[PDB]
């Protein structure tokens, strides 16, 4: 679980993403479709092309799940509930791919803010996307 | 794996537009700090209390060093991983006792420190390209693994 | 890769003393409650959505026949053990895209159920050898993941 | 993380255990270190070898805290915190670890209780050890 620092550091480096988090979200999982292409198997629906529209306004979407998950540390399970039941009981992801989107999310950090990504607020964000993975691959 | 001279072209082209000794510190310093069990294997190593501590190691910058060299050996011999790795994969776990897994930890930490250093450059193009490469260098880190 | 045949006697010797047939159905049907995202990849197979339900699921069953019987061919080859599966993980890695960690759980089952139907006689020894014969497998089964 | 299943389950379960627990723990730790010696690297000044006073003492201590963890599951970062500081802050036990533990903790139920090693008891122990090495590998 998190620290009073990764708490502080996740919510700090949430603050300095601002309304980058919709691209941000959208360039994380253009990333991770370009390296792992078999993720492009949860989005069969999807136009997965880069700059697809549908990309873009799902980047939309992770971000906002994300900066909801910022501002509730103490209870993740809660916030998520209703999105644990998406990832989990019907959609069924695979805990692998939320490390892969977690990689590329934080290389998309680490390639548009490099002197506000600092180990520090790297380890901490490397916790935070490890506890929102934890809630969203349970209860099957 | 196997890359398109693409993505070779793209590697070895973005390669030569870091230094690699920042890589390397700035790679193995992110591990330890990361994911802090790693710390353990690094005892004669000194101070590792603090993100603070780490990235201020002499020894860390000094291994990362190192560390960056085999790999940058290894972008030089991409259709050789295994045999350019050998030695390497050998000594992590006949005597390090270094988990496999960990290789990957490491490998995601250069591809991370790339990104930080080059900005819009790292084109997701670029970070696939890249990704090839430490999962080949993971992989043969690791199947002399006995 | 490699085990003493002390450790192969122990494998062969216990694999006698158990029916395939239901180490296979209950090591899938303990994989598919214990790591229910495995499920997704059986939505042809019916109803999974309870533990009793995937103990009854049929067809479950009855893939753990085929998955337990290719296991057992492994078991006639543990020298190579690579060939013998390379069909196998042709059709997991390309056709299915089934992500190389799972293959290690579904070993982690056989090693559960081979210990709930042998009791005593599944002891550390017994385990330590059949955890080479699923890591082999389950590294077998990877060989084609780039 | 845990359902009212699991934790309904969780405490049935190692209310079925009683007494056995010590023995379960230290049969764990062996089964541990005979499948899997680099474990064995984390005990340098332990006995070790088969049948162990040290090691059988030692397994009590692990059954212990799982009694513990196990009637304390809505709260194991408080109950499990001192233990934390020693695997996490002082020993650094690398997560990968704590895995094979709880496999052979696992194997040990399977081994010893059939009749109770039910496939929805064997999901919910597995969410409990999991959870539990959360907390143990985490800094916090
Ligand atoms: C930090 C991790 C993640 C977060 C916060 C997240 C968040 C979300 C959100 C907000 C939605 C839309 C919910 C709605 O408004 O209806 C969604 C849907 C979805 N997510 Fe994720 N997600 C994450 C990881 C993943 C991963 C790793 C995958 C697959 C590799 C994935 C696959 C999907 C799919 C397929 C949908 C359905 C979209 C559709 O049907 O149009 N998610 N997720
Ligand atoms: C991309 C992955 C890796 C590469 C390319 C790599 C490469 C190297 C190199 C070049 C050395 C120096 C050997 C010598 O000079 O004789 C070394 C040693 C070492 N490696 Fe790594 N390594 C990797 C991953 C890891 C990981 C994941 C760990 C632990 C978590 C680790 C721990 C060590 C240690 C402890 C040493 C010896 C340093 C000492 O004893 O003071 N390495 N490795
Ligand atoms: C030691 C590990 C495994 C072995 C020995 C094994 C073996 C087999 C065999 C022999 C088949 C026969 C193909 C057929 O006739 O349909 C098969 C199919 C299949 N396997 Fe496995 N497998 C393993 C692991 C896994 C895992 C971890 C998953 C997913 C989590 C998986 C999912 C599937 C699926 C979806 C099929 C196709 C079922 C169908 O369409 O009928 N397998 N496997
Ligand atoms: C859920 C799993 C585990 C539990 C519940 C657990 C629990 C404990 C407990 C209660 C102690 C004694 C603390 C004290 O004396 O106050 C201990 C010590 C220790 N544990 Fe674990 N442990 C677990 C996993 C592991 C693993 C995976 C390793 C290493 C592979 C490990 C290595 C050690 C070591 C080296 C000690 C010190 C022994 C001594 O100095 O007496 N533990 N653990």
């Amino acid at each position: 679980v998190l620290s009073a620092d990764d708490k502080a550091n996740i919510k700090a480096a949430w603050g300095k993403i601002g309304g980058h988090g919709a691209e941000y979200g959208a360039e994380a999982l253009e990333r991770m479709f370009c390296s792992f292409p078999t993720t492009k198997t949860y989005f069969p629906h999807f136009d997965v092309s880069p700059g697809s529209a549908q990309v873009k306004g799902h980047g939309a979407k992770v971000a906002g799940a994300l900066a909801t998950a910022a501002s509730h540390l103490d209870d993740l399970p809660a916030a998520l509930s209703a999105l644990s039941d998406l990832h989990a009981h019907k959609l069924r992801v695979d805990p692998v791919n939320f490390k892969l989107l977690s990689h590329c999310l934080l290389v998309t950090l680490a390639a548009h803010h490099p002197a506000e990504f600092t180990p520090a607020v790297h380890a901490s964000l490397d916790k935070f996307l490890a506890s929102v993975s934890t809630v969203l691959t349970s209860k099957y | 794996v196997h890359l398109t001279d693409a993505e070779k072209a793209l590697v070895t082209g973005l390669w030569g537009k870091v230094k690699p000794e920042e890589i390397g510190g700035e790679a193995l310093g992110r591990l330890l700090a990361v994911y802090p069990w790693t710390q353990r294997f690094f005892d004669s190593f000194g101070d590792l209390s603090s993100a603070s501590a780490i990235m201020g190691n002499a020894k860390v910058k000094g291994h990362g060093k190192k560390v960056i060299d085999s790999f940058g050996e290894g972008l030089k011999h991409l259709d050789n991983l295994k045999g350019t790795f050998a030695s390497l994969s050998e000594l992590h776990c006949d005597k390090l006792h270094v988990d496999p897994e960990n290789f990957k930890l490491l490998g995601n930490m250069i591809v991370i420190v790339m990104a930080h250093h080059l900005g819009k450059d790292f084109t997701p193009a670029a970070q696939a390209a890249y990704q090839k490469v430490v999962a080949g260098v993971a992989t043969a880190l690791a199947h002399k693994y006995h």
